[PDB]
């Protein structure tokens, strides 16, 4: 109720300049879970057209073409692109009830007025309230566009829920003081919808007397713009999978570039008596099987999200430009300044032949160590991880950069790349880019310090 | 899984002994020992942490 | 006095004598009543001659089959003190459901659970048995994963009998779509079928039972296919005239188990074949999500629990002779997982067996697979296979397997204190 | 008791050769289907064919 | 009609379509799903089911 | 079978005499010896 | 198939948790893990 | 079922099995004196005619 009349009423103050209409929803535990909902900092969502680009950036064309250029100085395209994309998403409202309840019990104990077609009982285990504004771009509306969600606590992560407004708006189009007028008026219907993935569901309230119901917009959902409006969804989803093509393909030029002789990179005490033709067997039927287990929470896709990130691409040219200068000179080392790479985290696939399970997502802190070490791979404890042993396990490994290595178990390695040049540039920011910290209730004002406790609206206590 | 059920069993592997299957080849009176090794792993009589 | 019946069901379920087609006949008939009245004298004859001739107890393995003699054949079919054991069996579990709940204390509901359901996990309708034969009434809370998502869409259940509806039948073992018999299970048998399923059996077993799925649909096409089940009136020269007609299977199968001196063997097996249209589905292994109740629900509030049920199967409780060419071994419970049942059904886990000798134990610790061994996720933890190894064979074993289910949310701790327990 | 030492210049050289030669022709059969697009587009067209 | 008879499902030649009426009345209902005819065993079991639930005296 | 009774007994591995038995956390009660006779 | 080295001769070690050893799967392990890679597909 | 000991015995220490220690009537060293079929594992045992 709180950030429902609200927003409504926002949405038709600032409905003049982007004509969006305001999409009343709630979620519930099949969207998250009680622990999650607790400490959900913010949300943003983006209205993303049948054509599929956005509502943010340039009608025609956009400088994010040019597919990805494999650098590490722009290493997208710098972050002209990261304004960009952060001025894709808007910041909708929030509000938490984090509290059993049955829902038109909850508005009938608000002022609100129910009356649905045949009484629905609705129990579910907390509330949180959210209002979405897809915007149509003339007074016409589009029924292949697409929304999409994102869900942000405070360490920084994220959830994309995205699904069509054909769906949303498919039965309501075709039957289709002021806070006082409101309550009185109410609700219509409710109904729940399904995203474009069938993963989740989630609940949207139409009240009677908004300003939507007034506005006398036209719906039209035209085939072939519902057939190039999931091609544009393919390529979305796209940019995850074919990465992990391209991390296979470049597996198999480079083994026959080399010949079959591949060397070690990776400390690994070894036995000459033990066999290798079961090793090498052993090689190509776990390959296959990270291949049928890939996902986005990945090791590769953790080595590239703090390259987008704001500070990324000054830093990595600080890098270099650090590297690639002169000795220090006699004069510079008696009078300068003294001048300053130990450790690195490293994310890992961890996959296991004798059981087919594999671990997706590992940190690694590596590090050379002395006397001609090539590599040598510890926990986030020091615990020297110890699965590289086993004839059980074959292990990926992925740097901050595109590096890569493809370890087989006594610790012979293959020194490869990434190669993303495939992959253009749009999708390749919108599915994982680090989003910036922006500051709420309870965060400090300088850039980081010692962050107090979480805020954590819960259900334990009482609200204060 | 109703398929894969035999495919479980075609490897010869061994499965590893949980933890609160290991809370039960103790009898009464020496379950406070300091032989006892899943102690730390007894911290709430409402929780199996 | 319940010694005499709780001794016949100890000497008729650890037996390893145990006819086989006791195992066929639940699968077959699913405990519906219609289908059952159908079988009504089958089961007469079946339940007398076997019992003469051999004095174990038929059909006490399955629970559907138990209720429903208990209750459609109270017209005299059988002799008075067989209908005393099944009615005395029936009482054992109307009486260890009278202990379970607080019957001095329970009275209105509770933010919609009734009062009982929080004191003891026995009548919580979130808890499922290991073998379900219809689906319940309550299903609120609770979701049923079968592949990947859950089917809280209500549309992936519908079944006909009759009309003969061929796409279930050939997309029978594919397991997003099931089918269920659309007869919701009321809260009353739902206790009932828990408490069979998970008191009576496993303290009189000792967890030998096991659980096996029988291949159906490739059983059914060499074993009524014979035209002397096709071509019938709606021969007897000699008995070996039957046998050629019949076929050789179900005369070692039905040998003794229906042939009496009234009713031969070609006729019994028609009255078998009577009731094939009511044909189900393969077994298919569900894993139920359900997060608790309200009152359990203050710590840890995202804690779901995995509790993997059977759909279509049968409780066995050894390994049959002659059906070992169309079942399936299923361990899917710390309950019915007997590696002896198991190896001698399969082939691998006898080799797995043979591999790893010790693991041919009875209290659990047998290697459940990897989609079934969420110890810490399940509602039946290792104790409890730890007490029904070890266990006598008497009443109270069941009535304490009935008294360690009592919650530990705080108002069962204020019921079950406010009766000085 | 019998290892050895990891020093940078000792490799694994081939297996014979013929098993790099089953890699390049499980290669060759991996390159025509398999894409993982396909099965999430022909599952949410057939959802929206059913809708 | 003969096709689902002799590739489909099997049957021996000394019962036809004259002496079986139910399997005369389930031609024109197996012949309208072209489809799962790879499939022979779910047809079988629905023959069996159909002779069996026509043998009872209600 | 070594390394199976040393994890039944909780003692350490094999790592003019020494002190061995290094001291316990705190003592109320003082020092103890207990020998054995089978 | 078989490596080559550069040490002539290997050595021991102390079984730590700290020195990266080889795996502990003489004869018999080796062969049920190839012929559990062949009964896997 | 009284010979080993069904609370404690998982694992093993060699390949033979752990119930094999505590007791005699669970290992293969000891043979019974009337034999019909000869046993599966032979390991460590060594006929001799």
């Amino acid at each position: 109720m709180e950030t429902h009349l609200y927003s409504d009423l926002a949405f038709e103050a600032r409905f003049a300049d982007d004509e969006q209409l305001p999409l009343h929803l709630v979620l519930d535990q099949e969207v998250l879970s009680n622990e999650e909902a607790e400490t959900l900092r913010y949300v943003y969502y983006r209205n993303v057209d049948s054509a599929g680009r956005s509502t943010g950036r340039a009608p025609g064309g956009d400088e994010d073409d040019a597919p990805a250029s494999d650098d590490a100085e722009d290493a997208v395209g710098g972050d002209r692109a990261f304004d960009r994309e952060r001025r894709t998403w808007q910041r909708a409202c929030f509000r938490v009830l984090p509290r059993p309840l049955e829902l038109l019990d909850y508005l009938r104990q608000s002022g609100l007025t129910v009356t649905l077609e045949k009484e629905q009982r609705v129990r579910m285990f907390y509330a949180v309230f959210t209002t979405l504004g897809l915007r149509c771009p003339d007074n016409r509306l589009s029924g292949a566009q697409t929304l999409h969600l994102r869900l942000v606590w405070p360490d920084g992560s994220y959830r994309d829920w995205e699904f069509l407004a054909r769906d949303l708006l498919r039965e309501e189009m075709e039957a289709n003081a002021r806070t006082d007028e409101w309550k009185g008026a109410g609700v219509s219907r409710l109904r729940e919808v399904w995203d474009v993935q069938h993963r989740v569901r989630l609940r949207v309230l139409w009240y009677v007397n908004s300003f939507w119901r007034s506005r006398e917009l036209s719906y039209d959902d035209h085939e072939v713009e519902l057939y190039r409006a999931l091609d544009a969804y393919r390529a979305r989803i796209a940019v995850e999978y074919v990465l992990i093509r391209a991390v296979r393909d470049e597996i198999y030029a480079v083994l026959r570039r080399d010949g079959g002789a591949l060397p070690q990179r990776f400390a690994c005490h070894v036995s000459r008596n033990m066999s290798w033709r079961v090793v090498w067997e052993l090689c190509r039927h776990a390959l296959a099987l990270w291949m049928d287990w890939a996902d986005v929470r990945s090791c590769i896709i953790k080595a590239l999200t703090p390259r987008l990130s704001r500070g990324a691409a000054a830093a990595a040219q600080r890098a270099r430009r650090q590297r690639e200068r002169s000795a220090p000179k006699p004069q510079e080392l008696l009078f300068g300044p003294r001048n300053e790479p130990a450790e690195q985290t490293w994310y890992a696939d961890v996959v296991r032949c004798v059981r087919a399970q594999v671990d997706l997502g590992v940190e690694v802190r590596a590090a050379r160590c002395p006397r001609t070490g090539l590599w040598i791979v510890r926990d986030r404890r020091g615990r020297l991880r110890r699965w590289l042993s086993q004839p059980e396990v074959c292990v990926l490994y992925v740097t901050p950069d595109l590096d890569f290595y493809w370890v087989l178990p006594g610790g012979f390695a293959v020194s490869s790349r990434v190669t993303l040049h495939g992959l253009a540039q749009r999708a390749l920011r919108d599915r994982f880019q680090n989003f910036e910290a922006v500051l709420a209730r309870g965060m400090h004002v300088e850039a980081g310090r010692q962050e107090p406790e979480t805020p954590r609206v819960s259900g334990r206590r009482l609200p204060f | 899984a109703a398929r894969r059920i035999p495919h479980f069993y075609r490897v010869r592997r061994e499965v590893p002994r949980t933890v609160n299957e290991m809370k039960q080849d103790f009898v009464v009176t020496d379950f406070y020992k300091v032989g006892n090794i899943t102690l730390y792993t007894e911290l709430h009589p409402f929780f199996d942490f | 006095d319940y010694e005499e019946t709780l001794r016949l069901f100890k000497t008729t379920v650890t037996s390893p004598n145990y006819p086989e087609l006791c195992y066929l006949v639940d699968v077959l008939v699913h405990g519906n009543v219609d289908a059952f009245l159908l079988i009504r004298t089958f089961v007469a004859r079946c339940i007398v001659n076997m019992f003469h001739t051999r004095q174990l107890l038929v059909f006490a393995h399955s629970y559907a089959l138990v209720t429903l003699i208990a209750e459609h054949l109270a017209d005299g079919a059988l002799p008075p003190q067989l209908l005393f054991h099944y009615r005395n069996l029936v009482a054992v579990l109307r009486l260890v459901t009278r202990i379970s709940a607080l019957p001095g204390l329970n009275n209105g509901q509770l933010a919609e659970e009734p009062l009982s359901a929080y004191v003891n996990a026995l009548h919580d309708h979130r808890l499922w048995p290991p073998f379900v034969t219809h689906l319940p009434r309550n299903m609120e809370g609770v979701q049923v994963v079968a592949d990947r998502q859950p089917l809280n869409p209500a549309n992936i259940e519908a079944r006909h009998h009759g009309v003969s509806d061929v796409p279930r039948l050939g997309a029978m073992d594919a397991d997003e779509p099931l089918f269920v018999d659309d007869y919701r299970a009321t809260d009353d048998e739902w206790t009932l079928q828990k408490v069979f399923y998970l008191c009576l059996m496993p303290a009189m077993t000792n967890n030998r039972a096991c659980g096996l799925g029988l291949n159906l649909k490739t059983l059914l096409v060499d074993l009524f296919y014979r035209p002397a089940f096709l071509l019938m009136p709606a021969p007897e020269d000699s008995i070996a005239a039957q046998r050629q007609a019949v076929g050789e299977m179900l005369t070692e199968l039905v040998e003794d188990v229906a042939t009496d001196a009234h009713t031969p063997l070609l006729q019994a097996c028609r009255e078998l074949f009577l009731a094939v249209q009511f044909v189900g589905e393969h077994v298919k292994v569900l894993e139920v999500r359900a997060p608790l109740d309200h009152a359990q629900r203050q710590g840890l509030p995202d804690f779901i629990s995995r509790q993997h049920v059977l759909y279509n199967g049968c409780c066995v409780v050894t390994a049959p002779k002659t059906l070992i060419e169309y079942s399936l071994p299923v361990p899917f419970h710390r309950f019915y997982s007997n590696p002896t049942i198991c190896a001698a059904l399969s082939d691998d886990i006898k080799r797995y067996v043979t591999e790893f000798p010790h693991y041919h134990r009875h209290d659990g610790g047998f290697p459940l697979p990897t989609a079934f061994a969420h110890e810490y996720h399940n509602w039946l933890r290792s104790p409890f296979s730890r007490y029904s190894a070890t266990c006598p064979n008497v009443l109270h074993s069941v009535m304490t397997l009935a008294a360690m289910l009592y919650k530990i949310s705080p108002v069962s701790l204020v019921l079950q204190t406010k009766a000085h327990i | 008791a019998v290892f050895f030492e990891p020093h940078e210049e000792n490799v694994l050289r081939c297996p014979e050769r013929v098993l790099r030669r089953l890699l390049e022709d499980a290669a060759v059969t991996m390159r025509g289907g398999g894409w993982r697009e396909d099965v999430l587009m022909d599952r949410v067209r057939k959802r929206y064919l059913r809708q | 009609h003969r096709h689902v008879v002799n590739v489909v499902l099997e049957l021996p030649t000394e019962i036809s379509e004259a002496t079986h009426p139910v399997l005369a009345t389930m031609l024109s209902k197996y012949t309208r799903m072209s489809s799962l005819f790879n499939d022979k065993c779910a047809f079988k079991l629905d023959l069996l089911r159909m002779v069996a639930v026509s043998r009872t005296r209600r | 079978v070594d390394r199976w009774i040393r994890h039944a007994a909780g003692v350490e591995r094999p790592q003019f005499g020494s002190m061995s038995e290094r001291n316990a956390a705190a003592t109320v009660h003082g020092q103890k010896a207990a020998c054995e006779l089978i």
